[PDB]
C-alpha cells in the first residue's frame, strides 16, 4: 500500500537553474507499506519516488 | 520474552532493536504487536508475539554461539559443489535460513574462494551483504565497535 | 511491483525492492519534453507571457 506523499526543498534555486540548464524541481517522498496476509508484518519504509 | 529497547536479530534484516510493543489490535482481538526497526534498510517491523517465532525472530547470540562460530569460521576442509550455479543457489539458501554459524560459513568460504580467485559481482555483493550482517551481529552480540569487529573477522580469518 | 511480488521469495521482500521509479520518472520526462500541450514559452512582452 501507499501512503503520505511529502515534498522537500528545491535542489537549486530559479536563476541558477536557467544558468547551468538544470530544471527546477523537488523530490517526492512517499510512506510505503507491505503487509503479509498469513503471518502479518507491516513494513514501513520512505520510498524516494 | 522479550521487554522494550532489546537487541534481536531477524532473519535477514540484520541486527535491530525494538522501540514499543503495540497493542494494535485487528478483528476485534488486541493482539500484542511489537514495532521493530532495524540499521541498514531504515524501516519498520510490526509483529505479533504470537507468530514471532513462527516468522523466527531470534535472540543474539553469547559466548559459546560466540567462540562457536569461531571455531566454524577457522574450520578447515570445505568442499564446494563445482557446479558454480548450484553453490550460488546453496549458499544463497544457507544466507536466507539465517543461521549465525550458516552466516559465518558462508563467509569464510566465500572469503577462502575470493582470496585466491576474485570471484564475481554477484559473488562480491553476496560477501559484502553476508559479512555486513554478520559483523552487525557480531558488534551487537559483542558490542566492540563494529570497525573493530571487522578488523577482529579479519584476524581470525587468516589465523 | 505485482509481477515481482511473486517471483521474489517470501520473507524476503522489501518495499525498496519492490518498487521501480523508472516509469514514473520517464513518464514526467516525456510529459514535460516533447508533448505538444507542454510548450516553450514566449516572451517578447508580458501581455504576450500573460
Ligand atoms: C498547432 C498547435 C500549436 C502551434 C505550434 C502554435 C499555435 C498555432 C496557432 C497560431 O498559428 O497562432 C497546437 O498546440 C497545442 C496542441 C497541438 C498543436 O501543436 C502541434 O501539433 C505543434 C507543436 C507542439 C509542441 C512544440 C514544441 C516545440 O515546437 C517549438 C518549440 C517548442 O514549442 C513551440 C512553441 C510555440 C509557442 C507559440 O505561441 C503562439 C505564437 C507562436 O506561434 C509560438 C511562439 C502564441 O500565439 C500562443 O498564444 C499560442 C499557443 C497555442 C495554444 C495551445 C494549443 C495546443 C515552438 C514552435
Amino acid at each position: 500500500s501507499f501512503s503520505d506523499p511529502r515534498f522537500d526543498d528545491v535542489k537549486a534555486p530559479v536563476d541558477e537553474c536557467k544558468d547551468k540548464d538544470m530544471t527546477y524541481a523537488a523530490p517526492l517522498f512517499v510512506t510505503a507499506e507491505f503487509i503479509n496476509n498469513n503471518t502479518g508484518e507491516i513494513k514501513s519504509q520512505t520510498v524516494f519516488m | 520474552i522479550f521487554k522494550v529497547g532489546d537487541t534481536v536479530v531477524y532473519p535477514h534484516h540484520g541486527a535491530a532493536l525494538v522501540e514499543a510493543i503495540e497493542t494494535r489490535t485487528i478483528k476485534g482481538e488486541q493482539k500484542e504487536y511489537l514495532v521493530l526497526k532495524v540499521a541498514q534498510g531504515d524501516l519498520t517491523v510490526r509483529v505479533p508475539a504470537e507468530n514471532a517465532e513462527y516468522v523466527g525472530v531470534r535472540d543474539v547470540v553469547g559466548q559459546e554461539g560466540l567462540d562457536k562460530v569461531f571455531q566454524v569460521l577457522r574450520a578447515p576442509h570445505t568442499e564446494e559443489p563445482t557446479n558454480w550455479s548450484r553453490r550460488y543457489k546453496a549458499n544463497l539458501e544457507k544466507l536466507a535460513s539465517g543461521d549465525v554459524n550458516k552466516v559465518a560459513e558462508v563467509v569464510r568460504d566465500l572469503w577462502r574462494r575470493d582470496q585466491e580467485r576474485g570471484l564475481s559481482a554477484g559473488e562480491k555483493r553476496m560477501l559484502a551483504k553476508a559479512r555486513q550482517i554478520l559483523v552487525g551481529e557480531l558488534a551487537l552480540a559483542e558490542s566492540t565497535d563494529d570497525a573493530k569487529a571487522e578488523t577482529i573477522l579479519d584476524e581470525v580469518l587468516a589465523a | 511491483v505485482r509481477e515481482r511480488m511473486t517471483t521474489q521469495d517470501v520473507e524476503a521482500i522489501t518495499p525498496q525492492t519492490l518498487i521501480n521509479i523508472r516509469p514514473v520518472v520517464a513518464a514526467i520526462k516525456e510529459f514535460f519534453g516533447t508533448s505538444q500541450l507542454s510548450q516553450f514559452m514566449d516572451q517578447n512582452n508580458p501581455l504576450s507571457g500573460l
